[PDB]
């Protein structure tokens, strides 16, 4: 799972 | 119009690895060097898994800048009468391509076109010194695609299942119902999605024949062994054929494999060795099981130097939501910046307990996750994230533990966005926000991570009536009866929850951040205290309640559509902050100083404690319990009801969603280096932050295999072209 900049 | 396009003038920033690349022994190097070489092997895959046409795209751009550089290539446009404006359309559209993997955008799932007249970029390329040497191939990749690379038709625009839109995950004639059918097949056959695409065949009568192919080097031919093999064969699922297969990806697979065995005679231990050994058992065979098995060793491998992984990982652009796009990342570990990360880590076992769910929704163990800031030597795929919670398989999650990653290299490229570029606050606003942004950001990615992602427990039952809580004695604190949901055996987070599963595990995620970045000691663990953390604190709720304003400019009304994950997780926080009244957020719509609409969202510093913690904390337990066991009705209904953009007042999202479009600035590019063997010394080359620069980084990306790679594109491409 990602965090997005 | 301006939707379709990415502008002229878009932003480029090259991400910045010297001084990491420096602090790396001549063998770890060596490790870093052939696995980059993998990653970025296998992130030529992400373009069958984009579009179509994609595949040959990237080869006809390929040629064209193997045989002339941006600035011999320009000589030739501008002969052939092109104005600079247009021949810098070209590069930020080949540079776009380069940097999406494909020709839809990884951030909105939307097509974009290049910005120049057709019949003026053929002339560009039919004259081309690339279509001197090889006529016959230049002049038969433009007819399969750049028709398609121009073709708005409504259809095209973006992607997704059905006649709507645009997937390749699935042959076109899929729909969500076909999509289903399968995730019920491979649930039944505890069969991972993750690596599988479906292609759907019909007779003259008109039955539909599933194939479900996995990914591999090996095809269905004569195996060695495994858990796979024995699954190759034809079933029958409630009527309909099943055909279970492998190969896909097979030549690029096998380019991949042949680095991560290179890489494995550097591995600086036993866990390293392990994980790449079954990494290549997964990619051989097309084993997702051998993932698992490579994943359990690699979470075992604690504060290595360089950090890496691979494999087909996240499911956010599958439309349905299972299966997963190749990806893989080398980085190095910064042990400073790793500091403040470990006292995170420490104190987690104790802030867990503030989250408003019981222990028996949370997990029975919480092992030590392992949190370390990296910085990117390599990330390819789709795009590049700020911050990783991995891996992606619940089992593992909750059975042996997990890693965390901050890319301190990725958040530092953005500290951008100058104060003329801030939308919708007002001039006090935009000083907070400039201060106080990038520490904000800090904040919310570890948070996000470990506490969002790396806390809760699902209640599973396996093949036996085994579950791994307490039946008779648990108690759903909404309900105040016993559990009467849970997962069964082949049940995942993504199979049942589906189209919503990514995003609504991203929004509880973002929840905890901003629930638990209002604790004292985890804004002082970052090194923030008194007019500071409040200012910090202030900012991370700002930054929220804005990007769910922004959030609108990624729904697609006539399709009642989220095109982004993450952009929709931040409309329901948004909306559940609206909900709670209060004056604690307005959105006044206004006008610009430019005379156009524009609007002003304000933020109650005063009321986010009293108004604001109480609705978050209210919404997280609803969240949680739901996830828990599995509650996929109640799931849906809380969450499609917050994500519905409607014109209800006093807010009135859909006109608003006008103003935003109007308002809305494009992401910015981001150029890679790339790492070259001199023979035993490896050195790193870096590129101008320009659309020109990140068209040389790929151009020299291939030295050895470019043109090999390209027809093997090519032709992994025609072989499908049937399905499209």
């Amino acid at each position: 799972v990602v965090y997005p900049w | 119009d301006t939707q379709y396009i990415l502008p002229n003038d878009i932003g480029v920033s090259s991400l910045d690895c010297r001084e990491a690349f420096r602090l790396l022994s001549p063998t770890e190097r060596l490790y870093a060097y052939h696995l980059s070489r993998a990653a970025w092997y296998g992130g030529l895959a992400v373009l069958l898994q984009t579009s179509p046409e994609a595949p040959y795209i990237y080869a006809l751009l390929s040629r064209l800048f193997r045989a002339q550089d941006p600035d011999q290539l320009r000589q030739h446009a501008l002969a052939e009468g092109l104005t600079e404006e247009e021949y810098q359309a070209f590069l930020v559209y080949a540079a776009g391509v380069y940097s999406n993997m494909g020709n839809y955008k990884s951030f909105g799932d939307t097509k974009f076109v290049p910005n120049l007249p057709k019949e003026k970029l053929e002339r560009v390329i039919l004259g081309s010194e690339a279509a001197q040497q090889h006529p016959e191939e230049v002049r038969g990749l433009w007819q399969t695609c750049g028709e398609l690379m121009f073709s708005l038709e409504p259809r095209l625009r973006h992607l997704g299942l059905g006649k709507e839109g645009i997937t390749t995950y699935f042959s076109g004639n899929c729909t969500m119902e076909d999509a289903k059918l399968a995730q019920d097949f491979l649930d039944s056959q505890n069969l991972s999605a993750y690596n599988t695409r479906l292609f759907k065949e019909v007779d003259g009568e008109g039955k539909p024949y599933y194939e479900v192919r996995l990914a591999s080097v090996l095809g269905s031919e004569p195996s060695l062994d495994s858990e796979v093999t024995s699954k190759l064969k034809s079933y029958e699922f409630r009527g309909s054929p099943f055909q279970v297969t492998r190969g896909d990806y097979a030549p690029i697979l096998q380019k991949v494999v042949e680095q991560l065995e290179k890489a494995k005679a550097y591995a600086a231990n036993s866990h390293q060795g392990q994980m790449l050994a079954q990494y290549i058992e997964s990619f051989t065979q097309g084993s997702i099981e051998a993932h698992k098995r490579g994943s359990r060793f690699w979470i075992q491998d604690k504060g290595p130097i360089v950090e890496s992984y691979i494999g087909f990982i996240e499911s956010y652009r599958d439309p349905f939501g299972s299966r997963g796009e190749f990806e893989g990342f080398v980085a190095v570990v910064n042990k400073a910046m790793s500091a403040k990360f470990e006292r995170l880590v420490a104190s987690a076992e104790q802030l867990l307990k503030e989250l408003p769910w019981p222990p028996t929704f949370e997990k029975d163990k919480f092992l030590t996750p392992d949190f370390t800031s990296l910085d990117v030597l390599t990330f390819a795929g789709s795009g590049i994230p700020a911050g990783i919670n991995i891996p992606n398989y619940d089992d593992l999650r909750q059975t042996e533990g997990f890693k965390n990653v901050s890319l301190g290299n990725v958040l530092a490229v953005a500290y951008a966005t100058q104060r003329e570029k801030l939308t919708f606050l007002e001039e006090d606003d935009k000083d907070l926000y400039i201060l106080w942004k990038g520490p904000s950001f800090d904040v919310q990615v570890g948070l996000h991570a470990l506490l969002g992602h790396g806390s809760g427990k699902l209640f599973v039952q396996d093949e036996k009536g085994a579950f791994n809580f307490d039946q008779e004695t648990v108690i759903n604190p909404e309900t105040g009866e016993q559990i009467q949901s849970w997962y069964r055996s082949g049940e995942t987070w993504d199979s049942k929850f589906s189209t919503i599963a990514s995003s609504y595990e991203e929004c509880r995620a973002e929840s905890v951040g901003l629930y638990l970045c209002l604790h004292p000691q985890v804004l002082e663990i970052f090194g923030f205290e008194g007019a500071d953390a409040e200012d910090v604190i202030y900012v991370n709720w700002l930054n929220m309640v804005r990007a769910g304003l922004l959030a609108l400019e990624f729904y697609t009304p006539e399709a009642f559509n989220w095109r982004q994950a993450h952009m929709q997780a931040r409309f329901v926080i948004l909306r559940v902050l609206l909900e709670a009244g209060e004056g604690l957020v307005t959105i006044t719509p206004t006008t610009g100083s430019d005379g156009r609409p524009d609007a002003r969202v304000r933020l109650d510093r005063s009321k986010i404690r009293s108004v604001g913690k109480p609705a978050l904390e209210r919404f997280l337990r609803r969240l949680q319990v739901l996830k828990s066991t599995g509650d996929v009705a109640g799931g849906r209904a809380l969450y499609e009801g917050y994500a519905t953009v409607t014109d209800a007042p006093p807010e009135c999202f859909l006109t608003l969603r006008d103003t935003v479009l109007l308002r809305k600035e494009s992401r910015k590019l981001i150029v890679q280096p790339n790492t070259r063997l001199e023979g035993s010394d490896v050195q790193l080359l870096e590129y101008e932050a320009s659309a020109a620069g990140l068209i040389r980084s790929f151009s020299e990306r291939f030295p050895e295999d470019g043109p090999e790679l390209e027809e093997i594109l090519t032709q992994l491409a025609t072989a499908d072209a049937r399905f499209w």
